[PDB]
């Protein structure tokens, strides 16, 4: 089992019915990320910077409000020397993306295990600081009389807590990036706007659709 | 690499203690459960097969140092026992005549200690010695 | 040592929390004595208690690891002095510092739970003889925490 893995045919999900022949029709490869609780972090992690290797013109718009992001968190009441190794590793694959590297050396990087939670960290940290600056708006789409803060520090910020619309929302907002969730059981995070990253939903993992 | 203190090994010592490993024919645990310094743990050795030890339930003491596991714990036999290393009036454990304890190293546990006890009891030296009756302490 | 650990002992020592000396060892860096003060107006008052803090490999990744030394009678803590609280298991985050953990800790002494009860043998004693259960504390501060 790897963190990330290959870019596998979209047949290999007969091997765990005629929903997939539905999901054929629309999409052709999927990859898969282990499904350990981070799922979600990570595969939109791959998914946004693998499609950035074609993209230069999203690449530097997208490496302006990663760099500021930082400055952003710490304004918003982080501590800076927390966030900081995080943010050295999220600038560093952003970077690793710029300076024009293989799909298959990007991956490498991936299934490293420190490389790899500490980019999810700051995933994690980028959508609870963007939960929390919202904090007025998305107070009522908690559940179990929850703040947002305290959901941010039960089911965002930890490692290994599933994501469900609130996580999704809330991270496509901060980077500007929109994603569309398929879930086997559509819907476009946010509302409207094209989607750039595309996701399969089963209980209890993420997946890379293409 | 990285050095673990006194208190933190100790516990997860105790932890794997309570659970057990292998077979049971090494068990430790706290003497005193509200002991919080840590110190005096109960050892307990079944007799290796085929040697003058077999089918004996031997009950030991051993004391955690205010360095372990930077240095070794001192070791003692309360049931009586006729063996290399092992004094006949106390039961103290020689640290030089025990190569664990004598080339001791840092990721030793309590564990690998009680285990190293087990296995020179086969040793050649050991196994057929004569022993004293069953079930007595020094 | 990352970055993050001999910056978070600076800042720790930069700006200290009233009520609790934290030193770390000279030999061990991931180590550190923490002592705290029992909160005014607790059963707690006027004892001192100990307890040591140690940044395990994983550190910020893994929780780290924090233990009473001193003999305690508290719902969140254990007979071996196991201190029984979500940001050291489920809900740390590897942004949360040290000093998050260690007010934590000191929050609990001010106020003993339970804002949802942990089952225990101490916590039960809490949620029903409590008056009885805080001249428990008031006790084991005295034979434990005072000298």
């Amino acid at each position: 089992n790897p963190l990330v893995s290959e870019r596998l045919e979209l047949s290999v999900l007969y091997k765990e019915q005629q929903k997939i022949k539905d999901l054929h029709k629309k999409y052709s490869y999927i990859r898969k990320t282990r499904p350990d609780g981070n799922c979600f972090y990570r595969a939109f992690g791959f998914s946004h910077l693998e499609a950035l290797l074609d993209d230069s013109k999203e690449l530097q718009r997208f490496k302006a409000v990663s760099a500021k992001s930082k400055e952003d968190l710490v304004s918003q009441g982080f501590t800076e020397f927390t966030i900081e190794d995080f943010h050295n590793t999220f600038m560093d694959l952003i970077e690793q993306v710029e300076k024009q590297t293989s799909v298959a050396d990007l991956l490498a990087s991936f299934n490293d295990q420190s490389t790899s939670d500490y980019l999810v960290v700051y995933l994690r940290l980028l959508t609870s600081g963007y939960l929390q600056r919202e904090s007025k708006f998305f107070e009522h789409f908690i559940e179990g009389g929850r703040t947002v803060k305290e959901f941010c520090q039960q089911e965002v910020e930890p490692m290994c807590k599933e994501s469900d619309h609130i996580h999704i929302i809330a991270l496509a907002q901060a980077l500007s990036v929109s994603i569309q969730v398929e879930y086997m059981d559509p819907h476009i995070f946010p509302e409207g706007s094209e989607p750039k990253v595309y996701l399969l939903y089963r209980p209890g993992h993420y997946d890379i659709l293409y | 690499g990285v050095k673990v203190p006194r208190n933190f090994r100790l516990l997860e010592e105790l932890e794997e203690g309570q659970k057990g490993v292998g077979d049971g024919t090494v068990s430790w645990g706290l003497e005193d459960d509200e002991d919080m310094t840590l110190t005096r743990w109960t050892g307990m050795i079944i007799g290796p097969p085929r040697t003058n030890y077999e089918n004996r339930i031997y009950s030991l003491k051993v004391e955690c140092g205010p360095k372990y596991p930077e240095a070794p714990p001192s070791v003692r036999f309360v049931t009586k026992i006729n063996m290399n290393g092992i004094n006949n009036s106390s039961g103290m454990v020689d640290a030089r005549s025990i190569p664990v304890l004598a080339k001791w190293q840092n990721s030793y546990s309590i564990k690998v200690v009680l285990q190293e006890l087990r296995r020179l009891m086969m040793s050649k030296e050991n196994m057929k010695l004569p022993q004293p009756p069953e079930g007595q302490t020094y | 040592l990352p970055r993050r650990i001999i910056k978070e002992t600076q800042r720790l020592l930069a700006e200290p929390v009233p009520g609790i000396k934290a030193e770390p060892d000279e030999s061990n860096a991931r180590y550190f004595h923490v002592v705290i003060a029992g909160p005014q107006d607790s059963p707690f008052e006027g004892g001192t208690f100990k307890l040591e803090l140690f940044l395990p490999e994983e550190y910020p990744m893994a929780a780290p690891k924090v233990r009473f030394m001193t003999k305690i009678y508290h719902p969140n803590v254990d007979k071996l002095g196991r201190i029984c609280l979500d940001i050291l298991k489920d809900k740390w985050s590897p942004a949360l510092q040290i000093r998050t953990v260690l007010l934590s800790i000191q929050a609990l002494l001010s106020a003993p739970n339970p804002d949802d009860p942990l089952a225990n043998d101490v916590a039960e004693q809490w949620k029903t003889n409590e008056a009885q259960a805080i001249e428990t504390a008031r006790a084991w501060t005295r034979l434990y925490a005072m000298n």
